[PDB]
């Protein structure tokens, strides 16, 4: 997921606007993550959340 | 094995689901000088 | 995308943030937009520093009034480029290469970066050929070098612009090459005056004018000299024919560099100048040069702040020149024009082997007489001239007549006196001042030496005052 994220910086920077209320970012994050859940673990979801 | 999905409107939904008017809250003042937080479009 | 975002706008310095891996190189030109309807424009920002965490500190070349945080910044991927070629002759340009008297002209020319390296040490060769102007004091005491570097050092409003227009009239009017004029941070009235003057003297078809004036932000005044210098470097390296390069107030380059220095986050040096004063000046001045076989006769006006020749900016510019004509306000106050200080002005070709031994001997005797007069002046002021020797009274008379005979009626001063100017060959100057130092004119009054040409005009004005010669 590191590889997944950093070479896609346009959405990586998106998860960076701290001025946005915080949930907003993970709000999008879950949107992409369980976009399909072959991120087969939930602990990973909790950590990066 | 990778989520090579790249559903981009997944991103569209988030950012474009975001009028009133920008209002700055004076943060500190004194001696004729005032700092103003907010107002992202001055 | 991979475009940036404005983060801070503090005057002419703007910080931008780029995505990781898309940081622009140093000295790139970025475009931003000002959309406010009355001040709408396109800002060009030059990348000055890499701050870290993808931030980039840049200097705007236009006023930032109306810029908003978070607007998009486009990276052009290259430095500031200016047009080059035989097509820039006869036109006026910005510091950014935009033609002023014909907007849109030069968009299709070859474009050259305004950031280049100086020529390598193996292509440099000393120039020791005299460039004869026609002014008495210049041809005698500071003979100009042809293909070398010349300056007019001066305080605020002594003679610099008038003398540089005089040298445009003398050297460039009958010149067999290409001239480039860089007005670096000077008055716009003077720029328009020079434009019209070159247009009526038919010198404009051989000149490329580049103007960044005092109303411009410090970025324009930092880069206009580099723009005009890039045009001159093209004329020298590719076309290869006898470039002339005038620069009105190269000091404005250093001053603009010092106006943004602390905003860029640099501790100030001695007199409030940027810590990088000498090195920026050397990076710019070492490009203003002639290589082996390729000539650039450079001439720069150098403002001396508050008539202080110990100020770090002129003190650093001194080391870059072959001939320095130093104007003084003590000579300006006496009505002597050009207000050249003969005891401080210098030249490297004032050498017995270059200008000949008669020229050198006459110049040395003039300088010795004037130095002795300066040594006596205070005694004369307090105790009176009658307390001196007869040796010294003779020397004082000769020295006053010499100080007055160095002045001249210049062609570019007909607006301040109404009297047309004159040209004096160098041999006539040498003969005249030889006679002056020997004492052949000790009977002619002090005047009739004041604002005249050669010896025949001296005779005419002496008879107009009742004297022989
Ligand atoms: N040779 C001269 N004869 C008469 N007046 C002169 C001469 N040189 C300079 N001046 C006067 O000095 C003033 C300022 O000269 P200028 O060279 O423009 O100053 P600066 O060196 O600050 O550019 C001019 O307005 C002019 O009136
Ligand atoms: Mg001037």
């Amino acid at each position: 997921f590191s590889r997944i994220l950093d070479v896609q910086p346009r959405l990586a920077i998106l998860l960076g606007d701290c001025a946005v209320p915080a949930e907003g970012r993970v709000r999008l994050l879950r949107k992409v993550l369980e976009r399909a859940d072959s991120t087969v673990n939930p602990v990973v979801v909790a950590l990066l959340s | 094995t990778i989520p090579a999905d790249d559903i981009q409107s997944a991103i569209e939904e988030y950012v474009s689901s975001f009028s009133r008017e920008e209002v700055g809250t004076v943060v500190d003042a004194g001696d004729g000088i005032a700092h103003v937080e907010g107002l992202p479009s001055v | 995308d991979t475009s940036g975002r404005v983060v801070r706008v503090t005057g002419p310095v703007v910080d931008v943030e780029f995505p990781r891996g898309s940081i622009p190189e140093l000295f790139n030109a970025l475009h931003a937009e000002i959309t406010f309807e009355s001040l709408a424009k396109t800002l060009t920002l030059e990348v000055a520093q890499h701050l870290g965490d993808n931030l980039v500190r840049t200097i705007s070349l236009q006023p930032t009034d109306g810029l908003v945080r978070g607007v998009e910044v486009i990276d052009t991927g290259r430095s500031i480029s200016v047009p080059v070629g035989e097509g820039v002759k006869g036109h006026v340009f910005n510091a950014l290469g935009d033609c002023l008297d014909e907007p849109g002209y030069g968009e299709k020319f070859e474009h050259w970066s305004i950031h280049r390296k100086p020529p390598a040490f193996e292509e440099l060769e000393p120039r020791t050929e005299m460039l004869e102007t026609g002014l008495k004091v210049v041809d005698l005491l500071t003979p100009y070098v042809r293909g070398g570097k010349i300056a007019l050092f001066g305080g605020a409003g002594v003679g610099k612009t008038v003398l540089i227009q005089e040298m445009i009239n003398r050297i460039a009017r009958n010149f067999g090459g290409t001239s480039v004029f860089a007005g670096v941070g000077e008055r716009t009235r003077e720029g328009n005056d020079l434009w019209v003057e070159l247009a009526e003297a038919n010198v404009l078809k051989d000149t490329a004018l580049v103007f960044g004036q005092m109303d411009e932000p410090p970025g324009t005044r930092m880069r206009v000299a580099l723009s005009a210098l890039t045009m001159a470097e093209w004329f020298r390296d590719e076309q290869g024919q006898d470039v002339l390069l005038f620069i009105d107030n190269i000091f404005r380059f250093t001053q603009a560099g010092s106006e943004v220095s602390t905003l860029l986050g640099r501790m100030p040096s001695a007199v409030g100048y940027q810590p990088t004063l000498a090195d920026e000046m050397g990076e710019l001045q070492e490009r203003i040069t002639s290589t082996r076989g390729r000539s650039i006769t450079s001439m720069q006006a150098v403002y001396v702040p508050a008539d202080d020749y110990t100020d770090p900016a002129p003190a650093t510019t001194f080391a870059h020149l072959d001939a320095t004509t130093e104007l003084s306000r003590a000579v300006f106050s006496k009505g002597i024009f050009p207000a050249v200080d003969p005891l401080a002005s210098s030249s490297t070709i004032l050498d017995p082997s270059v200008v000949g031994d008669e020229h050198y001997r006459v110049a040395q005797e003039v300088i010795r007489i004037l130095q002795r007069y300066k040594d006596l002046q205070d005694i004369i002021a307090i105790l009176g001239i009658d307390e001196l020797s007869e040796e010294d009274k003779q020397l004082v008379n000769r020295a006053r007549r010499i100080e007055r005979f160095l002045s001249q009626n210049m062609m570019a001063a007909e607006q301040f006196t109404g009297q047309p100017g004159s040209t004096v060959p160098v041999k006539e100057t040498i003969e005249a001042f030889d006679r002056l130092c020997k004492g052949d004119f000790d009977h002619v009054p002090e005047q009739a030496f004041f604002l005249i040409g050669g010896l025949d005009d001296l005779a005419k004005k002496a008879e107009s005052l009742g004297a022989k010669l």
